[PDB]
């Protein structure tokens, strides 16, 4: 399966982050030929890093890594607004098929401070529910940086089924907003005890449930 | 060392596109290839591995959908993507990866160098469509406008007709994988007013000729 990552790590401008990727070592004792993927939003994925430290092409003095056995690191100093992107870490060995691939993680450059999630959950309508349909609708607004991970889930078990999750825009006030739906059956919204939707943030939670009534 | 993509587009369920993918500076059919994608908002996925002898490898839930094959007078390869599904949607790219490795022994290894810019791939059963609009229920309280299930882009929203404008909130919509698009409107009101003033969501989806004017009631 795949390598760990955080989906998010934020820092200041001129500091330094460590993004990491953790697994490396499950599928055997093999050497793991460790690479690093940059992705800026809109834009194909570029090869920064081979080998766990080996720079690739024109990645600046900025971007090193190193590496724990089980877990490789990129450290990006002198953050700047570029630095903005998706990374992916890959490993690959002889014998793979495919390289393992890291689950991306959106790294954020703070031009403002932190903050947190205002989260709003409305059960389906009525009205809905008389056309035979159910929407639970979690709205979220009012955070920095504009990153999250939003589970549903139906009494105390996770859904991944009938979940659209927006990606964060920007707002007015310069926060962010995002939108989740769970579409259901009716006979799924009233055979449950409750829905909860839950909103991960710079490592805090908000977690909203409503219940059929 | 450059790669291309063309292809790919808008396809219903259980139809059939192609992506195509060729190469500068060097020879597909001498080096390790890549096909992978994205679905929106998320990570990347495998879908085939060419080695440079020319053997395909498959993702288990695309074989015996999708087949990548040589073009050698362009200097290509092409992914033919037939009965298409939903979970097919998203950006396809096709990869160079650079590895050193005599017979089966790998002596160093590169990574992806070399990435196709990208091809977008949509799945969806939607044509014009307008939407439905149901009412959320709402110190202060916040109710709001769900409009579901509308095609194309895009929908406006206003309360009371422009009247109320403060405490309003439109989010942007979410693209399903339906090809439909939803979006919720809320606004955020004094307690004191609900039963008293009344609170209308003006829905207009001038693609459809569709406007909608749903009164919002207090539970």
């Amino acid at each position: 399966s795949a390598l760990a990552q955080p989906p998010s790590v934020s820092g200041s401008p001129g500091q330094s982050v460590t993004i990491t990727c953790t697994g490396i070592n499950d599928y055997g004792a093999a050497y793991k030929f460790v690479s690093w993927y940059q992705q800026h939003p809109g834009k194909e994925p570029r090869l920064i890093m081979k080998n766990v430290k080996d720079r690739w092409s024109v990645t600046p003095n900025r971007f090193s890594g190193s590496t724990s056995g089980n877990t490789a690191s990129l450290t990006i100093s002198n953050l700047q607004s570029d630095d903005e992107a998706q990374y992916f870490c890959a490993v690959y060995a002889g014998g793979f098929t495919f390289p393992r691939l890291g689950g991306g993680t959106k790294l954020s450059v703070l031009s403002q401070p932190k903050a947190a999630p205002s989260v709003t959950l409305f059960p389906p309508s009525s009205e809905e529910l008389q056309a035979n349909k159910a929407t639970l609708v979690c709205l979220i607004s009012d955070f920095y940086p504009g990153a999250v991970t939003v589970a549903w889930k139906a009494d105390s078990s996770p859904v991944k089924a009938g979940v659209e999750t927006t990606t964060p825009s920007k707002q007015s006030n310069n926060k962010y907003a995002a939108s989740s739906y769970l579409s259901l059956t009716p006979e799924q919204w009233k055979s449950h005890r409750s829905y909860s939707c839950q909103v991960t943030h710079e490592g805090s939670t908000v977690e909203k449930t409503v219940a059929p009534t | 060392d450059r790669l291309f993509q063309s292809g790919g587009g808008v396809s219903r369920p259980g139809g059939s596109l192609r992506v195509n993918c060729g190469a500068s500076g060097f020879t597909v059919r001498t080096h390790y290839m890549y096909w992978l994608r994205q679905s929106p908002g998320k990570g990347l996925e495998w879908v085939a591995f060419m080695n440079s002898g020319g053997s395909v490898s498959y993702v288990d839930s695309v074989r015996g959908r999708f087949s990548v094959s040589r073009d050698n007078p362009a200097n290509a390869m092409v992914l033919q993507m037939d009965a298409l599904k939903i979970e097919d949607t998203g950006t396809y790219y096709c990869a160079r990866e650079l590895r050193e490795a005599w017979y089966g022994d790998l002596r160093d290894y590169s990574g992806l160098d070399v990435w196709g810019r990208g091809t977008i791939v949509s799945i969806s059963s939607a044509s014009t469509k307008g939407p439905s609009v149901f009412p959320l229920a709402p110190g202060t309280a916040a109710l709001g406008c769900l409009v579901k299930d509308y095609f194309p882009e895009p929908v406006t929203v206003s309360w009371n007709s422009g009247a109320l404008t403060s405490g309003v909130h439109t989010f942007p919509a979410v693209l399903q994988s339906s090809g439909l698009y939803s979006l919720s409107s809320v606004v955020t009101v004094p307690s004191s007013s609900l039963g008293t003033q009344t609170y209308i969501c003006n829905v207009n989806h001038k693609p459809s000729n569709t406007k909608v004017d749903k009164r919002v009631e207090p539970k």
